[PDB]
């Protein structure tokens, strides 16, 4: 049988190469069972005329496949579209020898399209592999507003979210812009120092100039770029040691032709044995139909492999990707590029000399350039954090103790409108003193701006929910640590990470001297005899809301509750409130301290206290180790007996 | 006790002559991590070759067959998946001479056991040409006493149907080097295994390990 | 804000009647009171045909599909379930002359809205044989002004993606007449319903129950 295939090129010299390739492929199987032909058409400066030329070529024979290549024209974006649209109207499978645009992977717009070279968006897997190998966790991604850049950023973010790691900060700039030092300045104020760049050559050169002017190209930084940012005028001026990647034998425009011809021949050899010989369409005007087995041929060609290609074993992904083509690591060794390693997308194998870095050092740089001056946020709670006003001399009054040592005090500013300075001291302040002395850092304590502990909530006329209070301040970046009696819950643990607990506690009842645990119908059902309340925007509100069986009790609580503190203890004292529910230690200290107050029953739901920290912060391991060693030393027992047990 | 959620049962013409395309289509549409197959040796080779064609033999699935297939037990052919599981009775590796020694021993003990009862050996009845004989009580009693036997620590107890009951089966599997090997014994209704987890091999060997499986240590 | 507890999601592969075995098994083990399907008009005649053999077309079950299917709204086909809810754009019952008049009115309304600015009446490009239009001249103001022009009290705000943003859409269903009928509009983001209770017209299920005080 006579089998006809087509191709489109622009060399008029590699067309002879294509003819030789198809002849050699027919030499593999030439028993007249299947016979191969060849046709070719040259490019034109006019897109419409090229479309009718492809129409004439398709009506010339019973073509089964189309091969398209890149002409010497500088418009590489829309070059293969005039053929692709007309071919996909009839569902004629096509192959792209050299093409990198990421618009042809949308199968819903381009019905039939294949490819043999990895498009630009698949570098993200290599970047993720390099990050995993080098163990760089906190990264910054800078991209453009183009579709390809947005898609690549989305793919990288999807991979990170699958790893459940996310990105430290993502910032994008509009294409074709200059004097954009604002974005670099914004990105330079973060602890993480590794830059991922993806833009055009001119944008790359402008960004390199801005970064060089901003001194961010020196030591301690490691920035990697793709393949399009290390070519042309961009490669002229660039910091030394910039990591990069390149294709194995890309832009050859002749090595892939043989592989494409062999794959087409192999696919059509198996396709010809099918019962449905649809006789691919021959007609361009009046033929308002499609090829009956076009999808079948496309599926067969997609799942057809090769034995020994010039570029290696050839396979197809779910959309026609190159299926693990090679990649070559690059570098900037004193204005000259060099190969440093070879990776095929699965693993990297360093088989060259050492790699230099922008600062000129040989040691491998680490990200997360740690600071030494952290801000600390806290809340006003009686047994733990005492807030007092300062004297006129600038220091709040000294207060010795019976033990023979003075109480440590620090100056805390922030509280309400006002931002007056005060003095803070107590349990958590002593713990902070010891922690900072152990781990060698400096602190600047302040208070919250709302008074609430922090509770997730979604405001009206919006779909995003933002934390309020102390928790919202931590995520927003105003505070780097939370030294306060902050309980640990699942919702809190979703977005931050805590240390090991340093105190265990629960919830109990405070009543002025029939009241019992939460089982009585007097508590299950509303009544004027007994009234219970909490502090709103807190953890107890979430606990009683996260229970369908307690909806009535939640409604009764939501009828009225205090946005307050020990003032609620006074409200209980003034006989306005019948009973109180709160954390065990807070209620117990006041019950055993002043007078005439008794805790009812015992704990019913237990939880611990912990320091809050941002996601995957580097401070976690040392904080946990120090807390544990202070548990076992006996220091926490001394602190407990000093601050909580000196009563009754 | 377990529910044993069945997925699908299929019957196909796996004979010497038939439409291979239909069977290819039916095999191409299946989804289950465990297969149980029943066929003859030629049918087994055809089915396994077809499954290898339609990608159902990789490290993802497991096959099981009774002793009817697999033929000689000493010459596993091609296209037989590595990891095939079968169940064969004891004495699957003895010699031909050893088997005959068991055959004469079981007859000898049967006569000896009957000898203690009545002190005689029943006379032969071998007129093939005449072909006489209604129901005979002496030979019937001898056959009834012939059922149960025990010697050399091996219990041979024949059911009324001509098959033995309560044997000690041994499970066998195809090693990575194309050789039958023992995997797990069975003895009075309790099963044992050599491996605490099922070894899974690949096309180029290098036994793969399941990503979502882990080992947990503890004590009492 | 609702809980919106989903049961399962199933991806089928249905086409010509050759590979139509795994899909039946996949659909046989799925049960839900409400289904949302996504397929073309050329695959609905297969998916509903397969569902009808697995007990998925009874009055106890309801369906909801987008406007991608049911291309021939004039003559609905057979094998379709009775009472399938779909959403269509405004003027689904309008005539072709009405649609042409509306399009011409929108185009001329944009042209006259620019004409009220007394700037110009921009001319089109030359032809195809020269491949013109290398850059975008000041004529982009015409395209910009052709976006937010309304007509006859109908919002025609076109999004930058080439699709209109918030006209009014209605809900249609197949009654016991093989004819689609309107159910409720969605004007100003408030849902209207013609039926306070679903009719569920026509072994069985969905038995009615009574209690009191
Ligand atoms: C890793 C290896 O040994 N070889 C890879 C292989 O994937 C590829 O096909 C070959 C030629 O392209 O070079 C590279
Ligand atoms: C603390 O920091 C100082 C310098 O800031 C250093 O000399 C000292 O060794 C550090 N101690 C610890 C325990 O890190
Ligand atoms: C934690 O302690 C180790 C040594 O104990 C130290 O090398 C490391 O820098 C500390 N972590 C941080 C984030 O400072
Ligand atoms: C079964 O075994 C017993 C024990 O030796 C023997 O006496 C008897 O003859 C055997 N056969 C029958 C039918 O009981
Ligand atoms: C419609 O868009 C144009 C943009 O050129 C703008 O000038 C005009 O104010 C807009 N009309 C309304 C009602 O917003």
């Amino acid at each position: 049988k006579i089998v006809n295939i087509g191709a489109v090129l622009s060399t008029r010299k590699h067309e002879q190469m294509f003819r030789e390739a198809v002849n050699q492929a027919n030499k593999r199987h030439g028993s007249w069972k299947i016979q191969l032909n060849a046709t070719s058409v040259t490019h034109k400066p006019n897109a419409i005329q090229m479309a009718l030329s492809v129409c004439e070529d398709l009506i010339s024979s019973q073509v089964y496949a189309i091969l398209v290549s890149h002409p010497p024209t500088p418009n590489d974006h829309f070059t293969p579209t005039p053929v692709s649209y007309t071919a996909g109207f009839y569902r004629i499978p096509v192959l792209g020898l050299t093409t990198r645009m990421s618009i042809y992977s949308d199968k819903s717009i381009h019905l039939s399209f294949l490819r043999t070279v990895p498009p630009y968006s698949h570098q993200s897997s290599v970047w993720f592999e390099m990050m995993r190998v080098y163990s760089w966790n906190h990264i910054i991604l800078l991209v453009s507003d183009d579709h390809e850049g947005r898609a690549a950023q989305k793919r990288l973010e999807t991979l990170l979210e699958e790893r459940e790691s996310k990105a430290e900060k993502v910032l994008q700039f509009d294409p074709g812009t200059k004097n954009v030092t604002a974005l670099l300045m914004e990105a330079k104020e973060l602890e993480a120092r590794v830059i991922i760049l993806s833009a055009s050559e001119d944008d790359a050169a402008t960004v390199y100039r801005a970064a060089a002017m901003l001194n961010m190209t020196g030591s301690g930084y490691v920035w990697l770029v793709g393949e399009r940012e290390i070519s042309g005028n961009a490669l002229r001026y660039a910091p030394d040691g910039i990591l990069g990647l390149q294709l194995i034998n890309g832009k050859n425009e002749s090595a892939h032709i043989s592989d494409a011809v062999g794959v087409v021949a192999q696919a059509v050899h198996e396709l010809l044995e099918k019962e449905n010989i649809t006789d691919p369409p021959r007609g361009c005007v009046g033929n308002t139909n499609i090829w009956k087995t076009g999808p079948l041929f496309k599926r067969v060609l997609m799942s057809s492999k090769y034995a020994d290609g010039v570029t290696g074993r050839v396979e197809f992904n779910e959309d026609g990707d190159r299926k693990f083509a090679n990649y070559s690591i690059m570098n900037l060794q004193n204005r000259k590029l060099v190969q440093v390693g070879i990776y095929n997308g699965t693993h990297v194998i360093p088989n060259d000399r050492k790699i230099i870095w922008p600062g000129g050092e040989t040691e491998k740089p680490r990200g997360y350039q740690m600071s030494t001056r952290l801000k600390i946020v806290t809340i006003h709670q009686e047994p733990f954090v005492y807030v007092k006003p300062t004297l006129s001399d600038g220091t709040c009054k000294e207060e010795f103790t019976v033990n023979g040592d003075p109480v440590k005090k620090v100056i805390c500013t922030g509280p309400n409108r006002h931002t007056v300075p005060q003095c803070c001291y107590g349990f958590c302040i002593d713990l902070l003193i010891k922690l900072a002395r152990t781990m060698n850092f400096t602190y600047e304590v302040h208070l919250v701006a709302d008074g609430k502990f922090g509770t997730q909530e979604r405001v009206n006329n919006s779909n995003k929910k933002e934390w309020n209070g102390m928790m919202g301040e931590l995520l927003s970046g105003q505070a780097d640590m939370i030294v306060a009696p902050l309980t640990i819950n699942n919702e809190r643990a979703q977005y931050i990470e805590f240390s090991k607990p340093f105190k265990y506690q629960g919830l109990t009842i405070l009543v002025k001297k029939r009241i019992t645990g939460i089982n009585d119908p007097r508590l299950r059902n509303p009544s004027d005899k007994f009234i219970y309340a909490t502090v709103k925007q807190s953890s107890v509100d979430i606990y009683f809301r996260r229970q369908v069986e307690l909806s009535t009790m939640y409604r009764h609580m939501e009828k009225h509750n205090y946005e307050s503190a020990a003032e609620a203890i006074q409200a209980v004292r003034d006989n306005k409130l019948h009973a109180f529910i709160w954390d065990s230690a807070v209620l117990e200290f006041e019950a055993s301290q002043k007078c005439d107050l008794v805790t009812t029953g015992e704990l019913f739901f237990r939880s611990g206290f912990g320091i809050g920290m941002r996601k995957d912060s580097p401070w976690k391991q040392n904080v946990s180790l120090s807390i544990l060693k202070s548990h076992e030393n006996g220091f926490m027992e001394d602190l407990d007996k000093t601050w909580v047990r000196y009563q009754e | 006790h377990v529910s044993w959620r069945l997925l699908d049962v299929v019957t196909l013409e796996l004979g010497p002559g038939g439409p291979r395309a239909r069977t290819q289509r039916l095999l191409r549409q299946l989804d289950a991590p465990v297969f149980v197959a029943y066929c003859s040796r030629e049918e087994a080779e055809v089915l396994f070759a077809e499954a290898a064609q339609a990608g159902l033999v990789g490290p993802g699935h497991v096959w099981l067959v009774p002793n009817l297939a697999l033929g000689s037990t000493d010459a596993p052919p091609a296209t037989f998946p590595v990891g095939l599981i079968s169940v064969v009775t004891e004495s699957w590796r003895l010699s031909l001479r050893q088997k005959v020694r068991d055959g004469v021993a079981i007859l000898a003990l049967g006569a000896h056991s009957y000898w203690r009862q009545h002190g005689t050996l029943p006379a032969p009845a071998g007129d093939c040409r005449v072909h006489p004989g209604p129901v005979s009580p002496a030979r019937e009693a001898f056959y009834r006493h012939l059922l149960n036997v025990t010697w050399e620590g091996r219990d041979f107890s024949f059911s009324p149907g001509g098959y033995l009951v309560q044997p000690t089966m041994v499970v066998i599997a195809l090693n990575r080097h194309r050789l039958w090997e023992m995997v797990g014994r069975w003895e009075h209704g309790v099963l044992y295994m050599k491996y605490p987890v099922w070894p899974r091999y690949s096309a180029s060997l290098q036994p793969v390990v399941d990503s979502r499986h882990l080992t947990v240590a503890t004590l009492e």
